[PDB]
């Protein structure tokens, strides 16, 4: 019965609706942040750098 | 002494092409970088140029680069000559007027002085042979206007056209028939012979024998290539019959119109199950004559049949041959016309067939490759042409052609000469 | 080497190029400083098809950007990957259009068209064998739906023998932006029967039901909208550009895709499109892309295909594949919906390979189709014009500047008699 | 006739015993090769 | 030359064939690649009677293997001698008939033996010289004891005057691994007297006993009562495939065997069996080897045979030996015990002598009884049967797939009779 686009919203911290989409988003942007970690190519990385 | 000059036009033509000169290079022990390592039966396929390496006697087509420029870049670049690898520079689409009517002059005049350059340097040309895809606007267009050209230019010289015709349920492209009746028509009157070569059936016999449920072109390629090279081992190998290329056009064609033929290969075996089984003589003719080892997707208990050329390779003994030739006859579910009592050729030659590294097809000691002339097939050019009519009644994609400078008549004399031909074929089955 | 190049006017047209330009510079490895640093031979040899070559190894873009405001080309340039384009194919104007057809059309277009024109030609003739022309516009404003039509008028009288493509975002009823917009929209598409070779439609209130049913993403922005819309068209000139086993260029998807002079509108679709939990837990195969892709709510249009009848369709496989696989699912997938498909053409479905899957994929499908349904669009649009007609609202702002009803009235004349031909080949039985 | 078929290649000895392989036996003794070199 | 062609179906069959072949193979000298590496000359002097030679020399069993379920093959085929099998005559299901003789025989049997028919068909007419057939299975497994008596219905239509040979397991009551047997058991037999040429009666709670009894071993296993099976069945067509003082083929078993046409059923017994503790202390000798032949203990059945009066029994000796010494052995022991000979058949012992024994044993013995005893096992099933059959449990399956309780009726009378007229010549008199 669990319906999406309900009104308000709330974080992905509670269970509204739709959390688990928004949260595993969330993960994979932290997880492609670590993959940019891994290959040194951050931009702050050259900020400090110079 | 005795060579042939191979013609390869439209992209399904050079995608078999560069298969059957991979078989035969591989076969006459010829590494692609084009010399024998040295640790006369090759003049049939290559002349030497002088001190160590060798060209090919064949000529590619294609209006659009992409193949011809990759296989520039391919394993083969220094096999070929660089300026015989002819390329246009935009794609016919489908068009049979783009390729007939509006851009051909300008790639034919220098493809047949190529033609002309080539046949200089040979002393004993026996033909040509020719390879291409019918329901493709270049391959069809171009190979019209190559044959007919070469009917005026050589004329009583033979030619062999293996032309890959549209399957009758799968296909790929909707205008398919307009230019697949259009070739037909073209290639009529200027072909000797032409040999099917739909790809419906090569599906169903590779899912059947070779238990492959994911095949692509390149097992089809390869089939075709070992068909070839079955086809003419007798040119280049000895044999207890030798048969000549030009017999053919003495031995399978009671009528100048009826021309069109349809093949099969056997065995047909993979290589894990090759050991478990007999590979008689009797058992591999039996397997050749059944229905759904036929190279077309037609059926031949449908009609009578007119001509049969089987050629054997490898340990082959007469006495076998003729065991199973007279079950065959024997054997009630074929029959033959009536005013053709004797209808068998047979050749024999003592080379077993070459095996290709990584290839499907197993090590074997005896095979045949059988080709036959039947009434039956009128079936194609019938469900063809009825394909044709049904959306040619109301005149659709007619502005595509009619646009590029092609008449609009054409259509109705290519209708008739269809028409013509199936009436032949289903007078020419009945009894005398 | 049969190349194309692109014009793109009006803010829509500019972002939906801009995010284009970034896709393709992606696939074709090149840094924003125009520079290749990729890993592939086989990304080279066909870079010529998109990308012209400068002093210092650089490539650039032969795209040429057109409005009347500067506002959105200095937003473009100021954006991600701007450097790529040259400042010499900036034309615009100091005034602007404010959503009305006859200012854009008449009035300004016709005195600053001349610029852009000579830079085309120029452009045009620089390269050696030119295969096509593509336009990316809505019909839903004012500079771009007179520009963009002017532009392909006379550039279609210039060069007659050669094909253009044109992607139309089409004003949806549904999600409005301006109350004059069905003006415009009849009024230009009105001149597009006649010149443009390959229209093909895009909504935004599709797009965002694509968005929202299927990537399940919770708040898009035009950025998601602008990404689908550049990878749809990316999906349809692949075959130019890498090698396959079975090649199709523009001109054989016109000549296997149009059955009649004036039945050159198209509905096209993408696969595979799924949210962010199944990305890895499902399986990409073929029976399940051609499942995909053939649904209804897959769609990039408003229009519902399964209230009409296809005429003709075709796809463009991208990936490793197998041939006999590919021909049996599009029978079976033919058979079982004959009610589907218009019975006096048989086999009405084309299939192309390509070698070359996109990145970070490693199989897609992007589908092309010419369906009965489309006249839908057309019907209401045609009906708001009608009704906003009957009364004359907001006709003064138009016709102040040469314009008549007369033309307004042929527009919707036209409007009615291709709904009339375009419909009767629906119940049209042999 | 369905000669050859369950005899294959075998040198010296009393053999298999079906078709004709008294008559093969003696061929291969008086000389190599019993049946049909290999070309 | 006078060949046999191999089939087994269903789960015990398989698992009979696959210690079978094994004990044929290392007879003949055969390792699992096929390729022949005996000493003796005889080794290869009837290999026909089995294998067949393929290119290059290599042999391969003309066994065709068939069951409903293809787990049973998968085991198999990775085990010892599983190459050797024709990867093409593996002919399997894809639902199962979970036991159930009615599936087994009716709905997926009617569909699944085309396959298994033609390739029967295609060795039968491949092989010069046809002797008959033997199969292998169980009459308490549904698959079996349904499919594996449908191919003996219509292989004996298209061959009526060849021999034909059947090994059936039956179940015994003391060891039931299964609840549906009396069912399937008895609809079986109905059709197996009906077309069997011979039918020998197998007992697992036999072996087991003789394994505990006579070898004294602690652990038995399925892999020793296979083995006992497997030199059981060499031991009877070694005179067939070697020679001997007086050979006896199976057409001459058959007909020294069978006095009527229906009283088709045996019982088998091997020789010698002793432990390995014991072996170095016995003598092989004629006497002892007869002794221990006509043992009441040492038949593979549960009949006891000295619970009623023999029709007439038969024994192979394998190895070297005097005739006359058999011969007044036989005279003793037929003497000795004439109670237990019916009388108006005098002189039922057929005897006969093969040159070459098992390898690792000087001499050997195998008995074939044809007796009145077996009268009591089915009597037996058929008070299960009936049990089953007054309350209609376990009925509504087997009546829902086309049966009906007439053709259960039919075949319980038949039975019935069976036993009647079977138990009528054991008191009769002269
Ligand atoms: N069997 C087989 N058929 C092929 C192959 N390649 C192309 N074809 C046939 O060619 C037909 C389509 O024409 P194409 O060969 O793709 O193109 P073309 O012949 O060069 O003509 P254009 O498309 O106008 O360039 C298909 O229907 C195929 O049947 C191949 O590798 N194997
Ligand atoms: N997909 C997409 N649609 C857009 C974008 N920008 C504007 N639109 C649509 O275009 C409509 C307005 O068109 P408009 O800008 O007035 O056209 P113009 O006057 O010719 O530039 C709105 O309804 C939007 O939905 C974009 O970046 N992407
Ligand atoms: N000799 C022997 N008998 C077996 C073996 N496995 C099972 N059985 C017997 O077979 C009977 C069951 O038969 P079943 O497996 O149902 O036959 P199926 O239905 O054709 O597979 C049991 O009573 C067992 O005693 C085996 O490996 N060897
Ligand atoms: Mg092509």
């Amino acid at each position: 019965m669990h319906n999406y686009n309900v009104d308000r919203k709330y974080q992905y911290n509670c269970r509204i609706g739709n959390w688990s989409e928004e949260w595993e988003l969330d993960e994979y942007k932290m997880k492609e942040y670590l993959k940019n970690k891994e290959k040194q190519k951050l931009v702050s990385t050259d900020k400090e750098d110079r | 002494m005795r060579e042939v000059i191979s013609i390869h036009v439209g992209q399904g033509g050079i995608q078999v092409g560069n298969a059957c000169w991979e078989l035969f290079c591989l076969e006459h022990g010829i590494q692609p970088d084009g010399q024998m390592p040295s640790d006369d039966a090759f003049n049939t396929f290559f002349s030497e140029t002088g001190a160590g390496k060798h060209v090919p006697r064949a000529v590619f087509l294609d209006l659009e680069p992409t193949v011809i420029d990759e296989v520039r870049t391919g394993t083969y670049r220094q096999l070929f000559h660089p300026e015989q690898l002819i390329s246009g520079k935009e794609d016919a689409a489908n068009n049979f007027a783009r390729g007939h009517y509006t851009i051909g002059k300008e790639i034919v005049d220098l493809c047949l002085d190529r033609i002309r350059k080539l046949a200089d340097n040979c002393t004993g040309l026996q033909g040509f042979l020719v390879f291409n895809s019918v329901g493709g606007g270049t391959g069809s267009g171009l190979g019209s206007l190559l044959l007919e050209r070469l009917s005026v230019d050589y004329g009583k010289k033979s030619k062999l056209g293996f032309t890959i015709y549209p399957s009758p349920q799968v296909s790929t492209a909707v205008v398919e028939p307009y230019n697949s009746i259009l070739s037909t028509h073209s290639l009529l009157e200027h072909t000797d012979v032409a040999v099917m070569l739909d790809n419906e059936a090569i599906y169903d016999i590779c899912r059947r024998n070779l238990d492959i449920e994911r095949p692509t072109y390149t097992n089809l390629n390869r089939l075709i290539a070992q068909v070839i090279s079955s086809l003419t081992a007798s040119l280049r190998f000895d044999g207890a019959l030798n048969v000549d290329i030009t017999e053919f056009q003495t031995n399978l064609v009671p009528y100048p119109r009826i021309h069109f033929m349809l093949s099969s290969y056997a065995p047909i075996i993979s290589a894990e199950k090759a050991y478990h089984e007999q590979l008689s003589v009797a058992e591999i003719t039996n397997s050749a004559f059944e229905p759904a080892n036929m190279m077309a997707k037609c059926d031949p208990r449908h009609g009578k049949y007119m001509a049969c050329s089987m050629m054997y390779r490898g340990d082959v003994v007469p006495k076998d041959v003729n065991a199973s030739i007279a079950t065959i006859k024997t054997k009630r579910t074929i029959q033959f016309v009536d005013w053709c009592p004797t209808g068998f050729k047979v050749g024999i030659n003592y080379q077993p067939p070459t095996v290709v590294p990584g290839g499907d097809l197993a090590k074997v000691m005896r095979a045949v490759c059988m080709i036959s002339n039947s009434t039956a097939i009128a079936e194609v050019f019938s469900r063809l042409d009825h394909k044709f009519d049904l959306m040619y009644a109301k005149r659709a994609f007619v502005h595509w052609y009619v646009g590029e400078g092609m008449e609009e008549g054409e259509f109705s004399e290519a209708r008739e000469d269809l028409a013509a031909l199936e009436k032949d074929y289903e007078e020419v089955g009945i009894e005398t | 080497m049969r190349e194309i190049v692109h014009i793109q006017g009006g803010q829509c047209g500019n972002q939906i190029g801009a995010k284009f330009w970034e896709v393709i510079s992606d696939e074709h490895g090149i840094d924003p400083t125009g520079t290749y640093h990729g890993d592939s031979d086989l990304q080279l040899e066909r870079i010529n098809v998109y990308y012209n070559e400068a002093t210092g190894g650089r490539y650039v873009p032969r795209a040429i950007l057109m409005d009347l405001e500067p506002g959105t080309m200095d937003s473009v340039r100021a954006g991600p990957f701007g450097q790529l384009f040259r400042p010499d194919n900036f034309v615009f104007g100091q005034t602007g259009a404010g959503n009305n057809w006859a200012k854009g059309h008449y009035t300004e277009g016709a005195e600053l068209i001349d610029s852009v024109l000579d830079v085309v030609r120029k452009e045009a003739e620089g390269c050696d064998c030119l295969q096509g022309f593509q336009i990316t516009h809505s019909l839903g404003g004012g500079t771009g739906s007179g520009m963009g039509t002017l532009l392909i008028s006379k550039v279609r009288e210039e060069y007659p023998d050669r094909i253009m493509e044109t992607f139309s975002v089409v004003p949806s009823p549904k999600v409005s932006d301006t109350v004059v917009e069905p003006y415009n929209a009849t009024l230009s598409v009105h001149q597009l029967v006649e010149n443009a070779d390959e229209c093909m439609v895009i909504d935004n209130e599709a797009l965002y039901d694509i968005c929202f049913r299927t990537l399940k993403l919770t708040t898009p922005t035009y950025g998601d909208l602008n990404h689908l819309v550049s990878a749809a068209m990316s999906g349809v000139t692949c075959c130019l550009r890498f090698p396959g086993q079975l090649n199709s260029d523009l001109r054989k998807l016109a000549v296997n895709l149009i059955p009649f002079p004036r039945l050159h509108f198209f509905m096209i679709g993408f696969a595979p499109l799924t949210s962010r939990g199944s990305q890895q837990y499902r399986a990409l195969t073929v029976p399940e892309l051609t499942q995909q892709m053939f649904d209804a709510k897959n769609m990039m249009c408003a229009a519902d295909p399964r209230h009409g009848r296809y005429l003709t369709a075709s796809a463009l496989f991208r990936g490793r594949m197998s041939t006999k696989e590919v021909d049996e699912q599009m029978l079976n997938v033919q058979n079982k919906n004959s009610s589907y498909f218009v019975e006096w053409i048989p086999n009405n479905i084309k299939s192309s390979i390509c070698d070359i899957p996109p990145k970070g994929l490693k199989m897609a499908v992007t589908f092309v189709g010419n369906s009965t349904a489309i006249q839908e669009m057309f019907k209401r649009v045609a009906e708001q014009f009608t009704a906003m007609f009957r009364r004359k609202a907001f006709l003064h702002w138009y016709t102040g500047e040469g314009m008549d009803e007369m033309e307004f009235t042929e527009a919707e004349s036209n409007m009615n008699d291709l709904v009339s031909e375009y419909q009767q080949y629906q119940d049209a039985t042999a | 006739t369905t000669l050859e078929s369950y005899n294959k290649q075998l040198q010296k000895g009393q053999g298999t015993l079906i078709g004709n392989w008294w008559e093969e036996r003696e061929l291969r003794d008086v000389t190599g090769i019993g049946r049909s070199a290999h070309n």
